[PDB]
């Protein structure tokens, strides 16, 4: 695979080195069994009582050598591995800071996790077994058959037949299961965010379907049948290759073809002990690359779509290359090609002038501060903040220079003083503190019985309206040239809704502002009142201006009232 | 092999009898067959090997029921295996929507995805790959060992001894290495609720610049997870030591008798050297444990978790239902209590809902006006004080008969992934088309079809993401007027949308031709329009309630309330 061996290039050498190790240690842990085969020859011919215990302690003394070394190659490679996962995951985590946020929508948070984890974790057998195994399935297997060919022909080539049932039942099985494995993450990727779902819209699913009339329990019992026609045929064939390769089926079909030449004069018993005790340890190290082919097929497509990922694009920082001056011109986006969200949206934000986008919803004005914001590269235009475009900027200084308040308050899992210094992770207790007091919050924060060192987790939510104060007071600490502030106070009541205004309105004084609002009785102190219908400025002016002019703005304003 | 035999359904334990005796028979079978090699060789090295074909046939059928024995025993635990899988994954499924609430800590949230992420072909091939292999190898060399006696006394008992060192080191190697997989388990987890929290807060996170793995918490979970795992790989060193040295304690005990036994004439040459290849099929259990007892360790937390939310506390129920269906029932509270852990929500709330009426709560956020709403749906129960739909208890309320009684808006509208018709679909599936777009019309989401490229097949994102905040807030509604049930609660349908669709959406929320006793929560005054009773509840309790110009005359915290 192209986009394997690039992956896996780092650990070339370590890769190198263990199938080297693997083909030492494999034939080191084969010479006891070469060295017993010569005490039994020797005990039957009647040798000396001290060549016999030098043959008999060589060999047990090798045993515990063979053993120590391959406990001590898997340490170091498994070693290898776990070192490599937290690079190959580290690195997953810096692409993903910089693909465009429309990536993440398209694809969910449990797609995420299948790649970060799941896929770096299928990786494992890949890495750190698959070519000891291979090694080991090729070396012992063709130093004891060649040994034993030399033993004795006739029973060497009866060992054949398990060895060409196992290698047509693994080729089979490998066949079969292929398809099953590609469909393998997907249908975890599926389930993973069904899961999700369900665990996430569990109000939903408890008063609209209850659990019967679940989507969950419908791809349930589809995952599992999935899960029994992939799994029946491939243990079935997985038990036939062990009962093959055991050495209990080993032994029996070399005494079948070794009796009845004992018993009659074609062969000596002597010659059975190379067979006896050699040709009854390679079973296993055949089922070991045999149990795994399906680690190898699952580990090459989670390199696949892991490298996918690393080559996605990334909003590539330009090398192209009045304080707090956001000044978009000519900008047209589409988050699906051939759907305009954005038409030649023209618009400039001065320092200490609040700048309210309003309109119908579904008019795209979320979508201007998700551009102004980087989340999304702006298909035509551009955005200079302070002349320099936001492409030119790195991702430190644009959101140093502007902050945002997105219409989701997406919390955290973490202490709420972590939440609110989100955006400086060193910033002190008295500064949060602070910080929540402007965004009227940090009195609900008191009530807590951990204070500011609650935990925000799933379950310990807040309310609607709280939630949506704590992004404000992340904001508020933040403290950038430029806010953005996406439905602000939409859940407050009218009393803390004033109060936060009230505070944003002090703090922002001399700071540019982009307020977004659908009461529009909130938005009559804007300077401009920018009106956006269907992607398109339809009006530009003042909260009397647009009545006076009677436009989208006045019919807005009027049907407010009902 | 415990913890595993809980989750067997009981119809199914005649199975699990049938799979032990096939297990043990395997065992015995392969032993036979390995200790069947002393006599068979003895034998064949005398003066008249024709003695060998008796014990050959012995041999054969031994191993030819092994193999129809192992066969069957993989069917059992193939089926077992899968049995548990579905039984306990579909029994997840049905107890979850009943677990209470309180229960979805983020921990147990985090034990609940992972546990419902076992259903992977890991914990289905369960049996089959890790159980059937550790019985095999637990009890081979144990049968080897008595199968033994029946050649020399004193050569089985040194097979057994060597059997105790190994049951000593499977003990020791286990706790050895217990606490260290127990950590690595928790970094792996707690990684998993990272990456996923990274995902879903990325515009949050990236604004913040709190995204960069350097300065990330799934970065510093990356780093925990990394350390914890690799702890883990020294601490299994002890335990493969120690199998090594057990695989090697019982190589010279069972050497060192043999050569004893030989040397007094007890035990013939032939015997001697047949029993370094049965020695060599004794030593070979020991390794294979020492295979498994990592998995051994990993499943255990598998199962513990799928017990764990097996064992979750339900929400109580009953079996009553109500007189007659689609009937606008009354709705009243009961000195009605409630609280979120120790924080007290709700403190006494007692009123009256006349049938078919529609009344409109109101209040400060966080006054608890969508707990309100959780205990009139059922989603949450009052710690003491009791609601009584029609006046018939929820509590004491058949399962389905309350999740039909209501149909509610939430305050912040969730969206399941798919097509726009199948969220609006969710509140009644089997309902016609023509009344599906009845409910879409009345919701305005008729004004996003033809705005949309894709109409009602527009396929939304997690939640509502691929959604405006007030598409996602229009279809919601479509949903729940859908549903046919006659009571219908109103959660914040305001919040995102503009004042066009704001005025018909409220309109329409009487336009609605069925009879419902209707329940309405906003901040907005305009949005509580048609309003037949206004609730206002501040600090978990009604303070003050009426018509909408008969408390503002009054000058109460109502008229307050829009005074600012
Ligand atoms: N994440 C997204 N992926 C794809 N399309 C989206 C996404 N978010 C919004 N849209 C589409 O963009 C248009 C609305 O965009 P946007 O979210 O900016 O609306 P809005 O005017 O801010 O909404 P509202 O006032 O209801 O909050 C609709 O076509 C919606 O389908
Ligand atoms: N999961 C939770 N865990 C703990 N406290 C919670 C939880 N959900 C809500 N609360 C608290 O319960 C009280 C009422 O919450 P609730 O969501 O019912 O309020 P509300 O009236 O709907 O508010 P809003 O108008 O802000 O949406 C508030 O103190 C809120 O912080
Ligand atoms: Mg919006
Ligand atoms: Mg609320
Ligand atoms: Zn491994």
């Amino acid at each position: 695979a192209e986009a394997g061996s690039r992956l896996l290039a780092p650990l070339k050498k370590p890769l190198i080195v263990s199938g080297v190790l693997q083909a030492l240690i494999t034939l080191i842990e084969l010479a006891p069994f070469v060295l017993l085969v010569e005490l039994a020859r020797l005990l039957l011919g009647g040798a000396e009582a001290e060549r016999l215990w030098t043959l008999g302690l060589t060999a047990v003394s090798l045993i515990g050598l063979g053993a120590v070394l391959a406990a001590a190659m898997t340490l170091w490679l498994h070693r290898v591995d776990a070192r490599f996962a937290h690079e190959l995951r580290g690195r997953l985590l810096t692409k993903l800071s910089r693909l465009p946020l429309g990536w993440f929508t398209r694809r969910g948070s449990a797609s995420t996790k299948q790649l970060v984890q799941d896929d770096t974790l299928a990786l494992h057998y890949l890495i750190t077994h698959a070519i000891p195994d291979a090694v080991a399935a090729v070396v012992a297997p063709v130093a004891v058959l060649v040994y034993l060919f030399v033993a004795d022909w006739r029973v060497a080539l009866v060992l054949f037949i398990p060895v060409l049932v196992y290698l047509v039942l693994m080729s089979v099985m490998t066949i079969q299961s292929g398809s099953k494995i590609a469909q393998a993450p997907r249908w975890a990727e599926r389930m993973g965010g069904e899961a999700g779902a369900f665990l996430e819209g569990q109000p939903v699913i408890r008063i609209f379907g209850g659990a019967a009339a679940s989507r969950f329990r419908r791809r349930l019992d589809d995952y599992i049948d999935f899960l029994v026609s992939w799994q029946r045929p491939f243990v079935g064939k997985k038990t036939l290759m062990d009962l093959v390769t055991r050495p209990a089926t080993f032994l029996w079909i070399i005494l079948v073809a070794g009796v009845p030449l004992v018993v009659t004069g074609r062969m000596d018993p002597v010659n059975l002990l190379p067979f006896l005790l050699l040709g009854t340890t390679f079973g296993a190290r055949l089922l070991g690359i045999g149990y795994g082919l399906s680690g190898i097929q699952t580990g090459m497509l989670a390199a696949r779509r892991i490298q996918t990922v690393l080559d996605e694009p990334e909003l590539v920082v330009r090398d192209r290359t009045r304080p707090g001056t956001v000044e978009l011109d000519r900008v047209s986006f589409e988050y699906r090609p051939g759907v305009p969200v954005i038409r030649d949206v023209t618009l400039t934000l001065r320092p200490g002038t609040v700048t309210a986008l309003v309109g119908p919803s579904g008019s795209g004005k979320s979508t201007l501060a998700a551009l102004v914001a980087r989340f999304h590269d702006v298909t035509q235009g551009a955005i200079r903040v302070d002349g320099r475009d936001i492409r030119t900027l790195t991702a430190d200084e644009l959101y140093r220079r502007v902050g945002f308040v997105l219409q989701d308050a997406q919390l955290v899992h973490g202490s709420v003083a972590e939440n609110i210094a989100l955006a400086e992770p060193d910033a002190g207790l008295e500064r949060i503190r602070t910080a929540a007091r402007d965004a009227q919050i940090h009195d609900r924060i008191t009530r807590m019985p951990d204070g500011y060192d609650s935990v925000l987790g799933a379950g310990s939510a807040l309310s609607g309206g709280e939630r949506q104060r704590v992004t404000i007071a992340r904001a508020i600490l933040a403290d950038t040239p430029v806010l953005v502030l996406d439905e602000a106070t939409a859940f407050a009541d009218p009393e803390s809704e004033y109060l936060v205004q009230q505070a944003i309105n002090r703090l922002t004084r001399d700071r540019t502002v982009l307020v977004i609002a659908h009461r529009l009785h909130t938005i009559t102190h804007a300077d401009q009142i920018v009106v956006l219908d269907d992607g398109r400025i339809v009006e530009v002016g003042t909260h009397d201006e647009l009545l006076a002019a009677g436009g989208r703005y006045r019919g807005l304003w009027d049907s407010g009232r009902y | 092999i415990r913890t595993l035999l809980r989750l067997v359904p009981a119809e199914k334990r005649g199975a699990v009898a049938g799979y032990a005796v096939l297990t043990l028979l395997s065992v015995l079978l392969r032993a036979v067959g390995a200790v069947l090699l002393i006599p068979l060789l003895a034998a064949l090295f005398s003066d008249t090997p024709s003695d060998a074909w008796l014990w050959l046939g012995w041999l054969t059928a031994v191993t030819l029921a092994g193999w129809v024995t192992d066969t069957n025993t993989a069917r059992l635990g193939f089926d077992l295996g899968f049995a548990v899988l579905s039984r306990t994954q579909h029994d997840m499924a049905d107890r979850l929507p009943n677990v209470a609430m309180s229960w979805f800590t983020p921990d147990n949230t985090a034990t609940a995805r992972q546990a419902i992420a076992a259903t992977g072909p890991e914990l289905a091939g369960l049996v089959v790959n890790l159980l059937t292999p550790l019985i095999g190898a637990a009890l081979l060399p144990a049968a080897i060992g008595v199968a033994l006696l029946f050649v020399s006394v004193p050569l089985g008992l040194a097979a057994l001894a060597g059997v105790a060192v190994l049951f000593g080191a499977l003990a020791l190697s286990g706790r050895l290495s217990r606490a260290a997989d127990k950590v690595a388990g928790e970094t792996n987890s707690a990684f998993t609720e990272r990456i996923i929290e990274f995902a879903r807060t990325q515009q949050a996170l990236r604004a913040a610049r709190r995204v960069e793995p350097a300065r990330s918490q799934v970065g510093s979970a990356l780093a925990a997870q990394h350390g914890a795992g690799l702890r883990l790989l020294t601490m299994q060193i002890p335990g493969q030591v120690l199998f090594s040295l057990a695989g090697q304690v019982a190589l010279i005990g069972f050497a060192g008798m043999a050569v004893w036994l030989t040397v007094r004439g007890q035990l013939g040459v032939p015997e001697a050297i047949a029993l370094i290849v049965v020695l060599v099929r004794y030593l070979e259990p020991f390794a294979a444990i020492a295979d498994l007892a990592p998995a051994l360790e990993t499943t255990r937390a598998t199962l513990n978790r799928i017990q764990a939310v097996l064992d979750a506390p339900t929400l109580p129920a009953g079996r009553r239902r109500l007189d007659r269906t689609g009937a606008a029932p009354s709705i009243e509270f009961d000195d009605v209590r409630f609280s979120y852990g120790d924080e007290v929500v709700l403190d006494g709330v007692s009123f009256t809902l006349r049938p078919g009426n529609t009344t409109a709560i109101v209040g400060p956020s966080g006054s608890g006006k969508t707990t309100i709403l959780s205990l009139i749906a059922g989603l949450q129960q009052p710690a003491s004080g009791r609601v009584l739909l029609d006046g018939v208890d929820v509590t004491t309320l058949d399962p389905e008969a309350r999740r039909a009684a209501v149909s509610v808006v939430f305050q912040h509208p969730y969206l399941f992934d798919g097509t726009l018709r199948d969220n609006v679909l969710v509140g009644d599936p089997e309902a016609d088309p023509d009344d599906v777009t009845a409910a879409m019309r009345l919701a305005r989401v008729d004004e996003l079809l033809d705005r949309l490229p894709d109409g009602d097949a527009t396929v939304v994102g997690e939640g509502g993401t691929a959604l405006s905040g007030g598409e996602r807030q229009r279809v919601s509604i479509a949903r729940a007027l859908l549903k046919p049930a006659p009571v219908l609660l109103v959660d914040e349908a305001t919040s995102a949308l503009d004042n066009a669709n704001e005025a018909a959406v409220v309109d329409a929320l009487t336009a609605d031709p069925r009879p419902r006793t209707r329940v309405i929560v906003a901040h907005r005054l305009a949005s509580i329009r048609h309003a037949d009773r206004v609730l206002f509840v501040e600090a978990g309790r009604v303070v003050e309630d009426g018509a909408i110009d008969e408390l503002l005359a009054a000058g109460g915290r109502f008229a307050q309330f829009w005074a600012q």
